[PDB]
RNA sequence: GCGGCGAGCGAACGGGGAGCAGCCCAGAGCCUGAAUCAGUGUGUGUGUUAGUGGAAGCGUCUGGAAAGGCGCGCGAUACAGGGUGACAGCCCCGUACACAAAAAUGCACAUGCUGUGAGCUCGAUGAGUAGGGCGGGACACGUGGUAUCCUGUCUGAAUAUGGGGGGACCAUCCUCCAAGGCUAAAUACUCCUGACUGACCGAUAGUGAACCAGUACCGUGAGGGAAAGGCGAAAAGAACCCCGGCGAGGGGAGUGAAAAAGAACCUGAAACCGUGUACGUACAAGCAGUGGGAGCACAGCUGUGUGACUGCGUACCUUUUGUAUAAUGGGUCAGCGACUUAUAUUCUGUAGCAAGGUUAACCGAAUAGGGGAGCCGAAGGGAAACCGAGUCUUAACUGG
RNA sequence: CGUGACGGCGCGAGCAGGUGCGAAAGCAGGUCAUAGUGAUCCGGUGGUUCUGAAUGGAAGGGCCAUCGCUCAACGGAUAAA
C-alpha cells in the first residue's frame, strides 16, 4: 500500500527549491524574559536541517 | 518450478568420498566425516609443498657434510671455499655427486681447499 | 533475427542477491546482517525517525504555519503557455479546456517563464510585471 | 522507399521510417519477452503453515522431553508441514510504452526486409476453402512455414489454413511482434502494407 | 484533517467510467376498466436432459513388438486429445463439419384467461415528530471553537403566510421538503454441474486422504489423526521333477524380449552387514592425515593396489578478548528444511521519447487500437494574503 | 569566527533607526569572565496591512510579543502508578 506521511513531521519540515528542508528554530516558545533580545532575535528566522539529519527528515516525509 | 535435490547433491557427496578412499573408517564412508578429511589433507599438502623444500635441502646438507669431512674438511668450511673460488653448482648437485661420484667430490673439496688457503 | 538469436542490452539486467547460500557467494551464513541484536531478527528494526529514545527531530522542533485553502485553487501560467490555448484568447476557461490547469482553478497568474512569440489577449488574469512587458512586446494586450 | 512486389512484377512505395530503420536489438528484446510475460497465466499455489490442515495444539511441551521445541505440527521444518513462502496467483503481465512497441514493430518489420523474409504481394486467395489448395499454392511460390497478412480475414483463407500447421493467416490489425519473428517468412498483401504502414504512421 | 498532535487513523468537493428507471399511499370527483405487473393455459422459436454420420497407407530395414529409419502415396473447415507390444493426420476412439427427441423442463416472444387498475380534475402533504437538556454512540473528525446523524432519560414546535441544510453562531442569499412505502441493472460469493487452461505438484511433493481416509489408531468427551502408489505388451502368475515336516525355503524345468521382471515383483543410490583376493599388521604410544619412502602383488620403465620406516601435524560448527578445549550442536545415511510475495517510495543500470513524458478504470473479439480523468516535470519565495526570476525579512537595507 | 552527532550554545566589528554621558576623540545592544537551568505538545494574555468552508461578519487558526514544569531519573516514556 501507499507508504503513510509521518503527519508531525510534516507540520515542521518543508522543502526548498534545491531538496533541503526549512524549519523553524527550537526555544522561543516560553520562558522568554530571562533570554537575551540578541539570542531571541536569531531564533526568529527559519534555518535549515542539517546534513546528519536529513536522512531522518526523508524518512519521515516520503510524498513531501 | 519446484527443483528435487537428489541428483546434484548425490554427485556432490561422490566427488568427496572419492577423494577421500584409503582413508581409516567413517573417514572414507562417511560425509561429514570423509568431508573434514578430505579438507584437512588439502591443507597439510598446501604447507608441505613448502616443507618439502625445506627437508630436502636439509638431506643435501647432512650428506655434503658427511662427505666432506670424509675429505677431511667440515661442511661450513667447504662451502665457504666453493664461494672463495666461484663455483655455483647447488646443494642438490653436491650430494648427489658425494653418493655417485667419489671422486668428482674429492676434486671439489680439493678446490675448496686451495681457495682457503 | 530469431526467438533464439535476441540478447538484452548490457548492463541492463544485473542478478538479484540470494542470501544464505554458502561461503563462496560471499553472503553466506548471516546474509549481511552481522551478528545479533535487534537488527539482525526477522522482522526487526525500529521505526522511521526513532532515535534510540532521545526525543527525536520531528518532536524537539516546533510546529509552524498554517494551510491556505486559496492556494489549493492557484494556478501560475508560463508565457510558453500561452500559444497552447485555443483562439488567442487566454482567460480560466480556455487555460482549462487545453489542460493548462486544474478544473477547480479559480485564479491564474501569468509568469515570465518561457517566451511568447504571437499576439495573445489576457482576460481575467493576473500578469507579472516582467510578463505584461513580455506579452505586449509581442503584440498583446491584457485586459482586467 | 521500393517494396518490389511477386505476384504483380511492380513496385510498391512504403516509409522509410516504418520499414528502412535500423535493428534495435535492446528494444525489440524487451518488447518480444513482454510479449511472454503477457501469455503466462499464473495461476497456482501453495499452502503456508496456516492453510495446511491440522490443530494448533503444541505437540510436546516447551522444557522437559529432551527434544527440539516445538509449537506447530504444521511448521515448514516438518515434513507435511507448510511451505515457507508458498505461491499466490500471480499477474506476470509487464507495461510496454506505446512508442516503444511500435518502435520496436518498425525494426522489426525494417530487419524483416534486409533479411528478405517480407514478401510482398498483390492478391493472395483461394477459390475454396479446401487445404489442399492453399498447400498447393504455397508450393507454387517455394513456401513452407509462413504468415500470411491480408488487408480483410478471406474466410475462404482462414479456413484452408487451420490445419496447416507451419502457416498463420491474419489481418493487419492483429500483426503482434513474436509472429513476426517467429516464422520463416512474412506475407503481405500490397493493401495489408498501408494499413501497417498507416497504423505505425 | 483527526491524533497521550504520539503510535497511528484518514475523508470530501470535483473529475473519468460500468450501469441506468422510476413509482405509489396518506382521497374524493369525473372518466371509466384503458396502462401495468402476477398467475394460469396455449402456441412459435431457442436451449438442457439420450444420441447419428464423420476423410485418408502401403512396401521395406532394425526389433520381442513399429506407430521409428528409408522409399513412394493419400486426407485435411478434421495435425484438439486419448489409445494401440517403441514416437501413428490415414489401425482404433475421437476431432472439424453436418444432423437428431417419444417425454420432461429453462428462456424469449406471441396469444388467451384471471387479478391488477390507466387518464383528467380538484384537493390533501406523515407530531410525542423536528428542535432542546442530560448520558452514550456514529461520522476520517478522540468535545474540541464542533456543524451533521442515532437515541437510553426528561421535554417539546411550526406545520407552506411554514420548515430542513449550507461544519460554532448571526444576517443575507441559495438550495431542498423529514417525521409513510415500493423499485430492475451495473456489485458479492461457489457446497454443486459441464467444458477448457496452466513457465502449478508428481508419492517426505500435491488435498489429511492418488490406495476401501476423516479410515486404523488415540481420547470419558469435545477433539486429534497416520502410514500405505508402479510384475509384464499380454498372466503367458511358473505343468512336471528334486531336497524338505504332504512345511518354510530352495534347485531344475517351462513362459517371456527380459525372471538379479517371480508377485517381499520397474529402476534399485547411501548408511549398515558379509564372502573372496592382493598388500599391511602381534616391541608398539596421540585428530589417523600429509611430505618423504623401502618391499610385495598386478597390468603394460611406467600405470594401479598396498604402505614397513621417517619429518610435520590437537576434528568441524557456533559463540567469543580468546577454544584441541574438559564451552555449544551433531550416532550415521538418504529425502525435506530458512531473505519471499504484493503494493508504495528513493537511488543505480538499461531502453524509449524529450520541454515534455505517460496513461488509470473502462471500451474493444483484440498483448492492437481507443481512453490524457489524472500524475510527474519545465519557478521560486513567504506562516499567509500575496508577489514572481525573484521573494521573504525590516520603517529601510550597506545587507542577510 | 568558535564549539557541538544533532537540537543547540557562544564571540562579533560594522549598517539603519532612535537614545544617554562627554567640550571633544569617543564609550554604551546589561554586570571582570566562566554556574543561576528545561525541548516539544497542550493551552492562557496582549497585538496584528495574514486566514475566514455560499457571501458579509464572527468563531477558530497563523504571525509577533509574553505566561504556565525540583518534567531535578534535569534530551523531559503517561495527565495519571
Ligand atoms: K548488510
Ligand atoms: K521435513
Ligand atoms: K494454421
Ligand atoms: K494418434
Ligand atoms: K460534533
Ligand atoms: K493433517
Ligand atoms: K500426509
Ligand atoms: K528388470
Ligand atoms: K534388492
Ligand atoms: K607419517
Ligand atoms: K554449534
Ligand atoms: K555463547
Ligand atoms: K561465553
Ligand atoms: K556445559
Ligand atoms: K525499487
Ligand atoms: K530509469
Ligand atoms: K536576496
Ligand atoms: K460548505
Ligand atoms: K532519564
Ligand atoms: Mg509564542
Ligand atoms: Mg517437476
Ligand atoms: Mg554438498
Ligand atoms: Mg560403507
Ligand atoms: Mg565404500
Ligand atoms: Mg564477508
Ligand atoms: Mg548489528
Ligand atoms: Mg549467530
Ligand atoms: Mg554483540
Ligand atoms: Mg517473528
Ligand atoms: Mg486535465
Ligand atoms: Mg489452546
Ligand atoms: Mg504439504
Ligand atoms: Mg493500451
Ligand atoms: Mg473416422
Ligand atoms: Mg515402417
Ligand atoms: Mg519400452
Ligand atoms: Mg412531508
Ligand atoms: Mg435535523
Ligand atoms: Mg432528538
Ligand atoms: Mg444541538
Ligand atoms: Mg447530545
Ligand atoms: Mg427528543
Ligand atoms: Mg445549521
Ligand atoms: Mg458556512
Ligand atoms: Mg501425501
Ligand atoms: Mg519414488
Ligand atoms: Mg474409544
Ligand atoms: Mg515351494
Ligand atoms: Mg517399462
Ligand atoms: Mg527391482
Ligand atoms: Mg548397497
Ligand atoms: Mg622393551
Ligand atoms: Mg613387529
Ligand atoms: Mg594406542
Ligand atoms: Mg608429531
Ligand atoms: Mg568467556
Ligand atoms: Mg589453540
Ligand atoms: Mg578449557
Ligand atoms: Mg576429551
Ligand atoms: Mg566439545
Ligand atoms: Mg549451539
Ligand atoms: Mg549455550
Ligand atoms: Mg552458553
Ligand atoms: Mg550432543
Ligand atoms: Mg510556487
Ligand atoms: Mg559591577
Ligand atoms: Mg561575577
Ligand atoms: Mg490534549
Ligand atoms: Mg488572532
Ligand atoms: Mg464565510
Ligand atoms: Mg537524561
Amino acid at each position: 500500500p501507499k507508504i503513510k506521511t509521518v503527519r508531525g513531521a510534516a507540520k515542521r519540515f518543508k522543502k526548498t527549491g534545491k531538496g533541503g528542508f526549512k524549519h523553524k528554530h527550537a526555544n522561543l516558545r516560553h520562558i522568554l524574559t530571562k533570554k537575551a533580545t540578541k539570542r531571541k532575535r536569531h531564533l526568529r528566522p527559519k534555518a535549515m536541517v542539517s546534513k546528519g539529519d536529513l536522512g531522518l527528515v526523508i524518512a519521515c516525509l516520503p510524498y513531501a | 518450478a519446484r527443483v528435487k535435490r537428489g541428483v546434484i547433491a548425490r554427485a556432490r557427496h561422490k566427488k568427496i568420498l572419492k577423494q577421500a578412499k584409503g582413508y581409516y573408517g567413517a573417514r572414507s564412508r562417511v560425509y561429514r566425516v570423509a568431508f573434514q578429511a578430505v579438507i584437512k589433507a588439502g591443507q597439510y599438502a598446501y604447507r608441505d609443498r613448502r616443507q618439502r623444500k625445506r627437508q630436502f635441502r636439509q638431506l643435501w646438507i647432512a650428506r655434503i657434510n658427511a662427505a666432506a669431512r670424509q675429505n677431511g674438511i667440515s661442511y661450513s668450511k667447504f662451502i665457504n671455499g666453493l664461494k672463495k673460488a666461484s663455483v655455483e653448482i647447488d646443494r642438490k648437485i653436491l650430494a648427489d655427486i658425494a653418493v655417485f661420484d667419489k671422486v668428482a667430490f674429492t676434486a671439489l673439496v680439493e678446490k675448496a681447499k686451495a681457495a682457503l688457503a | 533475427m530469431r526467438l533464439n538469436t535476441l540478447s538484452p542490452a548490457e548492463g541492463s539486467k544485473k542478478a538479484g542477491k540470494r542470501l544464505g547460500r554458502g561461503i563462496g557467494s560471499g553472503l553466506g551464513k548471516t546474509g549481511g546482517r552481522g551478528h545479533k541484536g535487534q537488527k539482525s531478527r526477522s522482522g526487526g528494526g525500529v521505526r522511521r525517525g526513532f532515535e534510540g529514545g532521545q526525543m527525536p527531530l520531528y518532536r524537539r522542533l516546533p510546529k509552524f504555519g498554517f494551510t491556505s485553502r486559496k492556494a489549493a485553487i492557484t494556478a501560475e501560467i508560463r508565457l510558453s503557455d500561452l500559444a497552447k490555448v485555443e483562439g488567442g484568447v487566454v482567460d480560466l476557461n480556455t487555460l482549462k479546456a487545453a489542460n493548462i490547469i486544474g478544473i477547480q482553478i479559480e485564479f491564474a497568474k501569468v509568469i515570465l517563464a518561457g517566451e511568447v512569440t504571437t499576439p495573445v489577449t489576457v482576460r481575467g488574469l493576473r500578469v507579472t510585471k516582467g510578463a505584461r512587458a513580455a506579452i505586449e512586446a509581442a503584440g498583446g494586450k491584457i485586459e482586467e | 522507399m521500393e517494396l518490389v512486389l511477386k505476384d504483380a512484377q511492380s513496385a510498391l512505395t512504403v516509409s522509410e521510417t516504418t520499414f528502412g530503420r535500423d535493428f534495435n536489438e535492446a528494444l525489440v528484446h524487451q518488447v518480444v519477452v513482454a510479449y511472454a510475460a503477457g501469455a503466462r497465466q499464473g495461476t497456482r499455489a501453495q499452502k503456508t503453515r496456516a492453510e495446511v490442515t491440522g490443530s494448533g495444539k503444541k505437540p510436546w511441551r516447551q522444557k522437559g522431553t529432551g527434544r527440539a521445541r516445538s509449537g506447530s505440527i504444521k511448521s515448514p521444518i516438518w515434513r507435511s508441514g507448510g511451505v515457507t513462502f508458498a505461491a499466490r496467483p500471480q499477474d506476470h503481465s509487464q507495461k510496454v510504452n506505446k512508442k516503444m512497441y511500435r518502435g520496436a514493430l518498425k525494426s522489426i518489420l525494417s530487419e524483416l526486409v534486409r533479411q528478405d523474409r517480407l514478401i510482398v504481394v498483390e492478391k493472395f486467395s483461394v477459390e475454396a476453402p479446401k487445404t489442399k489448395l492453399l498447400a498447393q499454392k504455397l508450393k507454387d511460390m517455394a513456401l513452407e512455414d509462413v504468415l500470411i497478412i491480408t488487408g480483410e480475414l478471406d474466410e475462404n483463407l482462414f479456413l484452408a489454413a487451420r490445419n496447416l500447421h507451419k502457416v498463420d493467416v491474419r489481418d493487419a490489425t492483429g500483426i503482434d511482434p513474436v509472429s513476426l519473428i517467429a516464422f520463416d517468412k512474412v506475407v503481405m498483401t500490397a493493401d495489408a502494407v498501408k494499413q501497417v504502414e498507416e497504423m505505425l504512421a
